[PDB]
């Protein structure tokens, strides 16, 4: 179970499902998180140094989850709702450089699951 | 970095600061904003288009058909007819033109969609549209970098001139730099602004006041540049405020009583002008460029932001001084960065076009600033 | 002689602050914008009374 079910979770009849970040660590080498809208069936493997620099990928969370709230005279209905502004990059190894050309990262494609 | 900053304080000092605006990062980018509007009168809300267009679009054919409390517009502007078939006594051909007559013998009115709070609120009308939209865009800071604080028998040299030599060196290094920058924005003000073009350009071509042509007095210029304010007026919401022009174009040229030295050098002038004119502006000089032209143009702010300008100008600290004893000499680098560029949405639709395209890329922004005007000159060399 | 008459106040609205991706943008300008963009409102309306005069 190194790769984790949270099974403390389906112990206690879903007390929790926390179905937001990595699972586990595969082999006790590879932290595992699921792609929850996998297209087909695959898997990638990366790598992230400590350094913020040695990613290979960026996300940068300038503004994140800020609230908006309002109301809507037509039928006096609330208005509430989310917006970030958090932008994303890669190492370079030069989007139209990216496809397919980054070396922090492989994906393979699964079949006969 | 405090001895940068001063650096900065003693080189930014030299430069014409003030006919592009300012702004500043602290980004390797710099963020600029800016305001543009494309067509200037009245309300820009969509009632007062909608009446307009359920109007009439004053053609000729139809501005007799008009009576005494009929509406009206052109080109934008809604006027109210004073007294029936407005224009009956106006032979002039040129509609414009007879719409200028007929507003000063009150045979039309210029019409103000102003009402009551009621009128708004129980119809539950529409709402001024803005006129300026508030655009931003981010380019790159880009840089110059010196070798010339020489040194070695220099060293020697600086050290019989120890006194003064370490400042006087740096400051003296700042300002051939800031010699070089003030020139780099030169050319791009230059380059964005429009050429200014009046029945096929500024009468029918560019003023030349060649030996074949009018060596006059330089008046016919000073007039051709007080008329480059009056499109500055027309085509934006800004007088004109810097003029900057070469020594044969106008800053010698117009020195025939249209022009003034500087007779005072602390009120509406900067130390960096080398005069104003006698229809105001400071007035600089490039000396540089070879096409002794003459530029007019505006630079504006909302409080302390230079929001309005053709070019902007944005520095990024953290003037950098290096000193590297290659072999036998000490010598001292100097290094200065910052964004310079024009508003990109001068060039663009919206925003998908503005988002392929770099303000700082001049072959794009090319006489396309709006809020200023370029002259070619040609002179009697 | 002294004359005195009663005339309607008369109003004009403008409904130009926009903010939503463009309050994104005011916040990423965040350092000016909330009185930038006021005094900028402020000055267009200025500009149409004073046209209107």
């Amino acid at each position: 179970g190194i790769s984790y079910a949270a099974q403390g979770l389906a112990t206690g009849f879903s007390t929790d499902t926390t179905k937001s970040v990595f699972a586990g660590v595969l082999g006790g080498k590879y932290r595992v998180y699921i792609d929850q809208y996998a297209k087909q069936d695959y898997f990638t493997v990366g790598y992230k140094g400590p350094n913020e620099m040695d990613a290979g990928i960026y996300y940068a969370p300038y503004v994140a989850l800020t609230p908006l709230r309002g109301s809507d005279p037509k039928n006096f209905q609330p208005v509430m709702g989310f917006k970030t502004r958090y932008g994303i990059g890669i190492n370079p190894f030069a989007i139209l450089n990216s496809l397919g050309k980054n070396a922090y990262f492989r994906r393979v494609y699964v079949k006969g699951i | 970095r405090p001895n940068l900053v001063a650096l900065t304080r003693a080189t930014t000092k030299l430069i014409y600061s003030d006919i592009v605006a300012t702004q500043r990062t602290n980004q390797p980018v710099a963020a600029f904003y800016g305001i543009k509007y494309l067509n200037g009168a009245t309300y820009a809300g969509e009632a007062g288009y909608v009446d307009r267009e359920q109007i009439t679009e004053l053609t000729e054919e139809s501005k007799l058909t008009l009576n005494k409390g009929d509406l009206f517009k052109y080109n934008n502007i809604v006027y109210k007819v004073l007294e029936d078939t407005p224009f009956a006594t106006i032979e002039e051909s040129d509609l414009e033109l007879a719409l200028q007559i007929a507003i000063v013998l009150l045979k039309v009115r210029l019409f103000s969609d102003a009402a009551s709070t009621s009128k708004f609120e129980s119809s539950d009308s529409e709402i001024a549209d803005a006129r300026f939209q508030i655009n931003k865009w981010q380019t790159a800071v880009k840089s110059r970098k010196l070798k010339t604080g020489i040194t070695v028998e220099l060293a020697q040299d600086l050290e019989a001139n120890g006194f003064d030599a370490p400042n006087f060196l740096e400051d003296l290094l700042a300002t051939e730099m800031a010699d070089e920058i003030n020139k780099d924005i030169l050319q791009s003000l230059i380059t964005v602004s429009k050429r200014y073009k009046v029945t096929g350009i500024t009468d029918s071509g560019f003023i030349d006041l060649s030996y074949a042509s009018a060596p006059e007095a330089g008046r016919s210029l000073y007039r051709m540049v007080c008329e480059m304010v009056s499109h500055i007026q027309k085509e934006s919401t800004y007088t004109a405020t810097f003029c900057v022009a070469s020594a044969r174009a106008a800053a010698i040229l117009a020195a025939s009583g249209w022009l003034k030295h500087k007779p005072e050098d602390d009120k509406y002038l900067s130390q960096n002008a080398y005069g104003f004119l006698a229809n105001g502006l400071p007035l600089y000089c490039d000396t540089n460029s070879p096409l002794d032209y003459v530029i007019v143009g505006v630079v504006e702010n909302i409080g302390e932001k230079e929001i309005v300008g053709s070019i902007f100008y944005a520095p990024y600290t953290e003037f950098k001084v290096v000193v590297d004893p290659e072999s036998l000499q000490p010598s001292i680098g100097l290094l200065v960065r910052y964004a310079l560029s024009a508003n990109p949405y001068t060039v663009a639709k919206d925003e998908k076009e503005a988002r392929i395209i770099d303000g700082g890329d001049m072959d794009k922004m090319a006489g396309r600033s709006d809020l200023s005007v370029l002259l070619g000159v040609k002179l009697p060399k």
